[PDB]
């Protein structure tokens, strides 16, 4: 139909998506969004919807979770990051479900990644691989694992949650998670264990 | 492999019992006031939308009453029972709404079944409707297969009303395609003109694009001032625009104007000894031998027919059963004039060996052909419906005949045997006795030219010719074909170039077969040498080969590589 009708449909869909992302998915109708997505892709306008999706998702991430992580980099930095990841995942589940139907036609003809993969990629680019968050996360994980290696016990379930989050963030395998985690931790383990062996050769014997 | 089937049936029928007897229903579908008590399990197995509806965490996850809108009760009921009993009763009418709800509910299995139903139901009267349906919902496989059948059929009919209600993108793809089958490039021009003039100025913006896909041989001649008559008043952005616009876009002839009158041959002698037989063709104009696709599963002992719409069909035949070994099958196939392949169609009711395929009133008639029955009606004459894609029995012929030929003259079926002839009247479904021949000859072929029947040859064969007149109802002799003595000519009657020509291959003693065709003078009763087929291009074909008149595209077909 006319461009005004599709623009109004997209505007309403964008408002509904933002409302869902604001932890207000209770009072919102699913059938209307599916029908709106039905008539949007029907008119061969999936490119605009996909482009609008990416802009909305990245704007929400930069506004909400980018500020939240930087505001609490010292007060439960890992706990807040995991909570934001869980909020992103649980919001994407409904976001993906509506747009997986859009994906079924879109990715099989346009040959692009799915919306769930798109959300993981943009989350990786804007949160984990940030110019400041990446180094801060790397430094804090090395510090706590070194303190754990020193002899005192710290939280261990959160570390398992963090590596699992990064493993899912890889989205293809162990490409991003391995390089990001191992390379600083391999070097940290290398120096720590080298000093440990050097200390042991003079303070003890081979018995 | 699979798992225990005996429990697979038990659980299936018990779920059906729990569905018809409404007991374990936690979710009910509310559609236009109709109650549909069912389960979340069964809706999940079929549909991929209910998996985003229940296991999603929305308000409907806990709600036990959902108001499913934009659906149909009958379509939902058949989909639900298909998820419950698997019996997908697909008729010829409700498949359109069946696909609509299947795509809405994202039910993959029923989507494939109805697509398989629509891939078989694609025909003349619904080609435009199915293509628009295939354009609305992304069904590329159906869309492409329709487009091919659509491309040939629009050119033939170009008068269906649904052609006017088509999207601009679809029309551009149809018109700019190089698969159109037209004797002239002007019929597509007027088809676009009537489509543009069908509606108001809403076609004006699309006119700058539709002419950009048509060749420029018609973008400077007539049908330019006609649009100026239909132009919106005072519009100076179109008349001048088209004045200086038709410079580019590389005038090039289309592919539909590349059909030539050719002699299609089947069951020819295979060049490579690995295969039994092959199919070739002779070009009376190009003087070359183009190869053809092998018969479906090397279907031997078949019959050919070419409709006035220039369509090739194959019926009957036998396949070597999995040393002599052959089993007769009633499979039916249709030849694609462009893809060089045989598309399967609705099979017959009885198997046939060497059936006489004759087209009349759009129906394909297969008379006799050594049926498997062998009962008192050992003829089994049956026609084929080209619009409904089904076979219907006709009036049985009076006398059982073997090794017979049939032609169509004056909208009637004329079948010929050793000495008798019976004419079938399709309007009343009856047989009437015809004239009796004075010579006992069989194993011959006849060609229908105008209002006369020319029974050429008969028994090897000979040069005996008996001409029969429909208006006169009498058999008369004309002449004998002058051929070399002490030979065994293989006569083949056919109509070509609005004249009665003969494809006669003769073999001398201790000599190879020679190919030569003659033109029979109708008024002078004499066979004149029209053309001599050189052996450098055409090799031996055999004895059980058939010939028919038809048109084919040399571009789609490929030349057969074989030594002279």
């Amino acid at each position: 139909m006319d461009e005004k009708y599709v623009n109004s449909i997209w505007d309403l869909l964008k408002n509904a998506i933002q409302e869902i992302q604001r932890k207000n998915n209770s009072g919102l109708s699913f059938e209307e969004l599916y029908r709106n997505a039905y008539t949007m892709v029907l008119h061969k306008h999936g490119e605009k919807l996909y482009t609008g999706l990416r802009e909305v998702v990245t704007e929400h991430l930069i506004n909400k979770v980018r500020e939240d992580v930087l505001n609490s980099l010292n007060n439960n930095f890992l706990q807040t990051l995991n909570q934001a990841w869980n909020d992103h995942q649980t919001a994407m589940v409904m976001i993906r479900d509506i747009l997986m139907y859009m994906d079924r036609v879109y990715v099989q003809q346009n040959n692009v990644e799915n919306v769930y993969n798109l959300g993981l990629i943009i989350f990786r680019d804007q949160v984990v691989r940030y110019g400041c968050i990446r180094d801060h996360l790397r430094q804090t994980l090395l510090d706590m694992i070194a303190r754990e290696r020193k002899g005192e016990v710290v939280d261990r379930g959160a570390i398992r949650n963090a590596c699992q989050m990064l493993m899912i963030l890889g989205l293809e395998g162990r490409s991003v998670y391995e390089e990001d985690f191992e390379a600083p931790f391999l070097e940290m383990s290398a120096e720590f264990f080298q000093m440990e062996s050097q200390k042991f050769l003079a303070e003890n014997s081979a018995s | 492999r699979q798992i225990n089937t005996e429990y697979a049936v038990s659980l299936l029928e018990q779920l059906k019992l729990f569905y018809e007897q409404q007991l374990f229903t936690d979710i009910v579908l509310i559609v236009e006031g109709t109650e549909f008590p069912c389960h979340k399990m069964v809706l999940a197995t079929c549909s991929s939308y209910f998996r985003a509806m229940f296991m999603s965490g929305l308000s409907e996850s806990k709600q036990t009453h959902v108001h499913l809108r934009n659906v149909d009760a009958a379509t939902l009921q058949i989909i639900i029972t298909y998820a419950y009993t698997g019996n997908l009763a697909m008729n010829d009418s409700t498949v359109e709404q069946l696909y609509e709800t299947a795509c809405f509910l994202q039910v993959e299995d029923v989507l494939q079944r109805c697509r398989e139903y629509l891939i078989k139901k694609i025909n003349a009267e619904n080609c435009v409707r199915l293509l628009s349906f295939a354009d609305l919902f992304s069904c590329e496989e159906l869309k492409q297969s329709a487009k091919r059948m659509v491309e040939h059929k629009f050119t033939a009919v170009y008068h269906q009303d649904a052609f006017m209600q088509l999207s601009h993108d679809l029309l551009i793809d149809i018109l700019s395609s190089d698969n159109l089958n037209v004797e002239k490039e002007e019929t597509v021009r007027e088809a676009a003109m009537l489509w543009l003039e069908y509606n108001t100025e809403s076609r004006s913006q699309y006119l700058s694009s539709v002419l950009s896909q048509i060749r420029i041989d018609a973008l400077s001649e007539v049908t330019q001032r006609a649009w100026f008559q239909g132009l919106p008043p005072n519009d100076k952005s179109v008349v001048v625009q088209g004045l200086y616009k038709d410079m580019p876009k590389f005038f090039k002839p289309r592919l539909g104007m590349t059909k030539e009158e050719m002699m299609i041959f089947i069951e020819a002698s295979s060049e490579n000894p690995c295969s039994l037989y092959s199919s070739v063709c002779y070009s009376p104009q190009a003087e070359k031998v183009y190869k053809l696709c092998s018969p479906p599963a090397d279907l031997h002992k078949v019959g050919t027919v070419v409709t006035p719409d220039n369509d090739i069909y194959i019926a009957g035949g036998q396949v070597p059963l999995k040393q002599t070994a052959f089993r007769t099958v009633n499979c039916f196939y249709w030849f694609d004039a462009q893809q060089n392949t045989w598309f399967p169609k609705t099979p017959m009711l009885f198997v046939r060996i060497k059936p006489s395929l004759v087209c009349c009133e759009g129906y394909i008639y297969a008379i006799g052909g050594d049926s498997v029955g062998g009962e008192l009606n050992r003829r089994t004459v049956e026609r084929y419906d080209t619009e409904k894609d089904e076979w219907t029995m006709v009036s049985p012929l009076p006398c059982a005949w073997q090794w017979s030929a049939a032609v169509v003259v004056h909208d009637c079926i004329y079948v010929m045997t050793l000495n008798l002839m019976y004419c079938y009247f399709p309007r009343s479904d009856s047989w009437v006795e015809m004239a009796m021949r004075q010579t006992s000859r069989s194993f011959a072929s006849a060609a229908a030219f105008g209002d006369k029947i020319f029974y050429i040859g008969g028994l090897g064969s000979s040069v005996t010719v008996e001409i029969y007149d429909v208006n006169k109802n009498e058999w008369k002799m004309a002449a004998n074909i002058p051929a070399k003595r002490y030979s065994d000519p293989c006569v083949r009657a056919v109509v070509i170039s609005n004249s009665l020509c003969v494809f006669m291959r003769e073999t001398h003693l201790n000599e190879r077969a020679k190919y030569v065709t003659y033109q029979y003078d109708l008024e002078l009763d004499r066979w004149s040498l029209r053309q001599h087929i050189s052996e450098r291009v055409l090799w031996d074909l055999g004895r059980d080969f058939r010939c028919t008149v038809g048109k084919l595209y040399p571009s789609c077909l490929e030349e057969s590589p074989w030594k002279p």
